[PDB]
């Protein structure tokens, strides 16, 4: 469409002319933009240090996938076009899928007006072809132009490739593909461990699609389930032997996996990990970081319990938690989920608290660089106003989340039962 | 260079023995400009750049005071794991060129 490919010129435009700017240096260093798991930095790093015969995880600097070294081996130039590529994709996936996603819901909705299953006076909840017009325009927006993303491929971190990868899932998923979307979830996987979370929402999802009925009774349900399982592991395995290969070694599995679960680097981030094992008792600390580890696949069973129907807004759902409990968050981990507030702004007359809230993810983003410097180069400040900072970021995006979900389910219960 | 010593040798008697003490006198100033030696055709300094909490460099100035010849040197860095260096960032520049060690 035209919108969008004005929409991607001018988002290329913009993180072209940041790239050419003398702020690139000062986003490439920014704690909130890159991580030890993603800085360009490092990238660079480890492919120096393959020159020097020197294996690039014997170091405690290098802790990306063999997949990354190989790409960025071909194409070490041509990484600001890499970059501005891998987020004019993403913009691209998100849009063709919530473009179909809004066709599933529409005829969902047609069919159980059809059925008269909903309330007699729901005429204001329902939902028209004329405001889900440019939904899917509104998503690739939100994302091409988010602060969050363009800082996080001008700082060049794989997050954005990462960030395609989830997003190439999702369209996948939402246009049956059972195959593709089990690759791409792998592989999604293998850069992060956590999006692992997202098989339940997809396989949902695809049952659905499908029409199968989730019931423990049901046997075409468990037969699909089946297949889909053994094709994402099948996937996932086929991945990890033949990255061993790169350097016939698997000292990448320790540098990469036991780095992401285990939160060795203890360096600044706007995640709750960082001090809470800085200033921590040695007594607990295997504790506390099983706990918080689990924190983050805590919610999927119980959420896929409530929505078991809705496996799209599951999805946003499990994407924002991943986002926000990850080990090693960043702003462009962030940003994925803020591109699918378009989808669900249906809901607004549900939420409250969304001044408030916006106003102080606002204030914290601002914050961050603020307090920051004060801490490291000026010295007038501590750790402790970074720490308040991502604490209240967090509780930020937290509440954020929770009011979208309670609005969701405000609007289910009002189309059930009436509203008056 | 050629140095001259003056040897007092505490095994001879006719030098030092039960009946007296020895204690050398050396007459020692610092020598006006004119009379002090050359520089020492090798030496070195080491400095940290930069300023802030972050961010560093280790930077080693080596100094060739020889007029007209270039020996090799042989540098040895012993860096602590908290300080984590990027093997990629390494620049030596002589002259105000770059120079490529023999072996790395
Ligand atoms: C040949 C085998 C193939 C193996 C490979 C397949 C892999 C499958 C893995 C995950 C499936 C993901 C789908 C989850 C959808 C859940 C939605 C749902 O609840 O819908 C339910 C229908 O129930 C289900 O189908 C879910 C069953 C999944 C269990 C699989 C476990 C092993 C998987 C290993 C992972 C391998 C993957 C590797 C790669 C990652 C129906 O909900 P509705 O809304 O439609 O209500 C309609 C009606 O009312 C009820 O009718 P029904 O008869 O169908 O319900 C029976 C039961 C359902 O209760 C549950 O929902 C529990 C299952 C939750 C899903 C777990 C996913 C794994 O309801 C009851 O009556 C029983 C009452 C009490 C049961 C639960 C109470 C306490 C909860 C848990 C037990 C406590 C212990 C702690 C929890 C740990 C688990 C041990
Ligand atoms: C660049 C380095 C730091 C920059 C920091 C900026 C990063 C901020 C990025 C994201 C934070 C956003 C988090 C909440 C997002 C809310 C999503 C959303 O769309 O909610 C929308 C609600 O929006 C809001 O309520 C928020 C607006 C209120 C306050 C924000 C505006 C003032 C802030 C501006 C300050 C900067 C101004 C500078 C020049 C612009 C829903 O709208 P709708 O549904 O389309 O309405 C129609 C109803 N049918
Ligand atoms: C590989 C996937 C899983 C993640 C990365 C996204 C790719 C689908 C994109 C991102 C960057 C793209 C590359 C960006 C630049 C180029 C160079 C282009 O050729 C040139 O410009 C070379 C000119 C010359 O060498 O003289 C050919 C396409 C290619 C390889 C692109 C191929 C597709 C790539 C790898
Ligand atoms: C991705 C899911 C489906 C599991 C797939 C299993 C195998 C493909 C991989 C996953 C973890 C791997 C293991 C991770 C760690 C090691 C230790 C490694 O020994 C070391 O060099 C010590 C490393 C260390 O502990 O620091 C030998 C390979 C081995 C057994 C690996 C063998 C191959 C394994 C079992
Ligand atoms: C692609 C996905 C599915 C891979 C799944 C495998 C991981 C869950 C495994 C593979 C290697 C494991 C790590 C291997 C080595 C260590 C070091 C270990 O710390 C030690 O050095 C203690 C050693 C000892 O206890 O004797 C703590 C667990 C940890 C991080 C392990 C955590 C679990 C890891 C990441
Ligand atoms: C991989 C997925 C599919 C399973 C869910 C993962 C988490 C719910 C839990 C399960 C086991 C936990 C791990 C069990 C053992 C260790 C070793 C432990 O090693 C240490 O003691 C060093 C770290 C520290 O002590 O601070 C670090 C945490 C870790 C990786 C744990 C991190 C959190 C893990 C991965
Ligand atoms: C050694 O001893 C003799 C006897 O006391 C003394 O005359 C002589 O001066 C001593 N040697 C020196 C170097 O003074």
């Amino acid at each position: 469409a035209a919108p969008l490919v004005l929409v991607l010129v001018v988002a290329v435009t913009v993180r072209a002319a940041l790239f050419r700017s003398s702020l690139a240096e000062f986003i490439s260093e920014r704690v909130e933009v890159v991580s030890p798991l993603s800085s360009w930095k490092r990238v660079v790093e480890g492919l120096s240090l393959l020159d020097l015969g020197v294996s690039p995880y014997s170091g405690a600097v290098f802790h990306e996938t063999p997949l990354i070294i190989y790409l960025f081996h071909f194409l070490i130039d041509y990484a600001e076009l890499v970059f501005m590529i891998t987020d004019a994709l993403t913009a691209i996936a998100l849009y063709f899928a919530i473009q179909d996603f809004n066709k599933v819901v529409f005829k969902k909705q047609k069919l159980l007006l059809e059925l008269d299953q909903y309330a007699p006076d729901v005429a204001e909840l329902i939902r028209t072809p004329m405001e889900m017009r440019y939904i899917p325009l509104k998503v690739a927006l939100f994302y091409l132009l988010n602060p969050y993303t363009i800082l996080s491929c001008v700082a060049k971190s794989t997050c954005a490739i990462n960030n395609t990868l989830i997003a190439f899932f999702i369209l996948t998923t939402i246009k049956g593909s059972a195959f593709l979307s089990a690759i791409f979830l792998a592989l999604a996987t293998y850069q992060s461990l956590y999006p692992l979370t997202l098989f339940v929402p997809g396989l949902l999802y695809l049952l659905q699609r499908q029409y199968i009925p989730v019931k423990m009774k049901s046997k075409a349900f468990w037969i699909f389930s089946w297949e889909y399982a053994m094709m994402y592991v099948g996937s996932l395995v086929v991945i990890i032997c033949l990255s061993f290969f790169l350097l016939s070694s698997w000292d990448f599995i320790p540098a990469v996996y036991g780095f992401i679960l285990s939160v060795p680097d203890l360096t600044p981030n706007i995640g709750l990990f960082w001090y809470f094992f800085a200033e921590m008792f040695e007594h607990f600390s295997l504790f506390f970081v099983c706990v918080f580890q689990i924190n983050v696949f805590f919610y999927t069973i119980p959420l896929a319990i409530k929505l078991k129907e809705h496996p799209i807004f599951f999805m946003f759902i499990q994407i924002a938690v991943i986002a926000i409990f990850k080990s090693y968050p960043t702003v462009g981990d962030v940003a994925l989920y803020m591109a699918f507030f378009p989808v669900w702004n249906h809901l607004y007359r549900f939420l409250r608290n969304i001044f408030v809230l916006t106003c102080i993810i606002i204030v914290c983003s601002l914050l961050f660089p603020v307090l920051w410097h004060l801490w490291i180069y000026a010295g007038s400040a501590n750790s402790n106003f970074f720490y308040a900072i991502t604490l209240t970021f967090n509780v930020g995006q937290i509440l954020l989340i929770s009011d979208y979900f309670y609005a969701f389910l405000r609007r289910e219960y009002y189309l059930t039962h009436g509203l008056y | 260079t050629r140095k001259t010593y003056a040897i007092y040798d505490l095994l001879d008697t006719a030098m030092i023995n039960n009946s007296r003490n020895l204690n050398i006198q050396l007459k020692w100033k610092r020598p006006p400009e004119n009379e002090a030696p050359p520089v020492p055709f090798l030496h070195a300094q080491r400095y940290v750049s930069g300023y802030g909490l972050q961010k560093g460099e280790l930077s080693t100035l080596l100094y060739n005071t020889h007029p007209y010849r270039a020996f090799p040197v042989l540098l040895l860095d012993t860096v602590p794991w908290y300080l984590r260096l990027y093997v990629h960032t390494l620049t030596i520049t002589s002259k105000g060129k770059e120079n490529k060690p023999s072996y790395i």
